[PDB]
């Protein structure tokens, strides 16, 4: 007497290609899929422009010192983050 | 077999120790009396020194940090009249006989069954036969590799189960997938250097870890 | 009265630091740093992860 | 590249050439001992509340040191590998990244796969939501510069 | 400084994660900072207008 639905699986790449084709193409270039002759796809490689990372540990876990080296790293990340937000805002501010 | 030997408290038996049993489950909660019984295998009293020493201290006295894996047996179970048994007359020193091998050999096979999750002996025998055919020069290391390649033990290494027994139940419930889908022959196969394991019961496993470490989590965020 | 932000991300190459110091600047432990606070719970396996396994706790 | 601050240089292959005899009349290789090591075991931990002992087996324990560092790289280092690969795949090959960070090629590729999966979750909106939203960073590959510790002491310069 | 222990001049204590939750506590901290900025604009407008 289980209410849990049956689980039929599929490879991660298989699901991604149907949900977001752009991400799938980017992953192939990063994961070095164009170096081996046997596994080389026919489609030409796509250039990588933007990536996303998580900086929670680098900001609040990893750099506790008061030296200029640790302060500079945190400030640069904060400054870059604000620039990204401002670019998004400018795209919407105009009437 | 609703025996006491199939419970964690009495799972492992060793006849060469002062207390015959041995504790191998890192998450078992013992009572005060039980802890006292097990502690007798850790502390020993030296007559000439008039002090208590521990097993770790004994290794330091022998200058043992990294030793050949076959030499650790002589340190755990034997005694020396110049380091740890100084002051005892030679007449009362214990020396083993060639007739004690069978008890030791049977005990070690029982350990392999316990680590794998209370497996049957025929299961271990076939595992040994499998390694005889695989490539490699050191027989001892091939056995070790086979144990690691087992799926249920690998799930335990990930850190999502308290012990191997809990990991086995998770496989029967299909809480972990192999290469994107539930595994086939999950109890009999070996994992390869490029296999990918993922949790499908994400909500269940997250609750398990949070509850375990709730008391050791700081009260300041 | 200072130079404005250029708009580029500058990250130091921590790969050039000595092996006696961790990323955070503290002394590098020469052996596994185990604690009784975590070795009696489900974390005992986390602290003793082997070198042939790569585990991610964000994706499990 | 000094042994004091380079564990990798300490853990390097050894060229063994040992002889017994007289080089002017007759010599023979010294085969009276094994200088290549063997499998070792060590006791690592002892829990005093449950009386549990932990033993660690190492294939090459006698010819390596501090092998526990490889699998415990900081999150900052992993993100750096991910960004370098995206910035210039032509120069930052798997071989180059492995040599730079003193790890194996298999580990380099495995790290990239896990970081790529996490990035998709962040972009899709499954992680770093609510109060932790500000910590999801989108980085353009062009706007990235790697500093070096060229000046002796504290201080990172752009070139 | 008379407020030696209350270095940050807080009016209410921080929420306990073990009782209210980690996510709730983090959101409360963000709301507190915005309130301080809003209160600053509040006083200036009232003073300028009246
Ligand atoms: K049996």
């Amino acid at each position: 007497t289980t209410r849990r639905r049956k689980l039929l699986g599929s490879r991660y790449g298989a699901r991604l290609a149907k949900k977001n084709r752009q991400q799938f193409e980017r992953a192939r270039v990063i994961l070095d899929c164009y170096s081996d002759e046997e596994l080389r796809p026919d489609s030409p490689p796509v250039a990588v422009k933007e990536v996303t990372i998580n900086t929670l540990q680098t900001m609040r876990f990893l750099f506790p010192q008061t030296s200029k080296e640790h302060l500079d790293i945190k400030q640069n990340i904060a400054s870059y983050k604000i620039f990204s937000l401002n670019r998004e805002l400018l795209s919407l501010l105009p009437k | 077999v609703y025996r006491n030997s199939h419970t964690k408290r009495f799972s492992c038996r060793n006849s060469r120790l002062k207390y015959p049993f041995e504790q191998i489950w890192p998450t078992l909660q013992l009572s005060e009396d039980d802890a006292a019984m097990f502690r007798r295998n850790s502390r020993q009293f030296v007559v000439d020194l008039s002090q208590n020493i521990t097993l770790k201290n004994k290794f330091a006295l022998n200058k043992a940090t990294k030793i050949p894996h076959q030499d650790a047996r002589a340190l755990i179970y034997e005694s020396n009249l110049h380091l740890d048994a100084v002051g005892e007359h030679p007449r009362y020193l214990k020396i083993r006989r060639v007739t004690s091998q069978y008890g030791s050999k049977l005990m070690n096979v029982r350990k392999l069954r316990l680590l794998l999750g209370f497996k049957r002996r025929n299961f271990v025998q076939k595992l040994y036969e499998h390694t005889l055919l695989q490539q490699g020069s050191n027989k001892s290391w091939k056995v070790l590799c086979a144990l690691e390649a087992k799926m249920n033990l690998a799930v335990t290494r990930m850190g999502v189960a308290e012990d191997v027994l809990e990991a086995t139940h998770d496989l029967r419930q299909n809480n972990v997938t192999l290469n994107g889908s539930p595994a086939q022959m999950k109890h009999a196969r070996y994992l390869e250097p490029a296999d990918v394991l993922a949790v499908s019961a994400v909500s269940l496993i997250k609750q398990r870890i949070c509850k375990g470490l709730f008391e050791v989590a700081p009260n300041t965020l | 009265k200072s130079k404005p932000f250029d708009g580029k991300l500058r990250l130091p190459d921590v790969s050039q630091l000595s092996d006696t110091i961790t990323v955070s600047g503290d002394a590098a432990p020469a052996t596994l740093n185990l604690d009784q606070k975590y070795m009696d719970k489900i974390s005992c396996w986390t602290q003793t992860i082997p070198s042939h396994l790569e585990m991610s706790y964000q994706n499990l | 590249n000094n042994p004091e601050d380079n564990i990798a240089i300490r853990n390097a292959p050894q060229k063994v050439f040992q002889l017994i005899g007289d080089p002017r009349s007759g010599v023979a290789d010294d085969v009276t001992h094994n200088p290549f090591g063997e499998i070792t075991v060590e006791m690592v931990w002892h829990q005093l509340k449950n009386e549990v002992y932990w033993y660690r087996y190492e294939f090459a324990g006698q010819t390596t040191e501090q092998s526990h560092r490889d699998s415990r790289l900081s999150d900052y280092t992993k993100n750096l590998i991910y960004l370098l690969r995206a910035k210039n795949p032509r120069k930052w090959t798997i071989e180059a990244l492995a040599e730079k960070f003193h790890i194996r090629k298999q580990r380099v590729l495995a790290i990239l796969a896990l970081k790529e999966m996490e990035a998709h979750k962040i972009e899709s909106g499954k992680q770093l939501q609510g109060p932790l939203s500000p910590y999801g960073l989108k980085v353009r590959v062009e706007d990235l510069k790697l500093l070096s510790l060229d000046p002796t002491g504290c201080g990172w310069v752009e070139p | 400084h008379r407020f030696r222990n209350n270095k940050f001049l807080r009016l209410e204590p921080d929420l306990d994660p073990k009782v209210y939750g980690q996510t709730e506590t983090l959101q409360k901290q963000v709301d507190d900072n915005f309130s301080l900025l809003l209160a600053k604009h509040r006083l200036d407008m009232k003073a300028a207008a009246a």
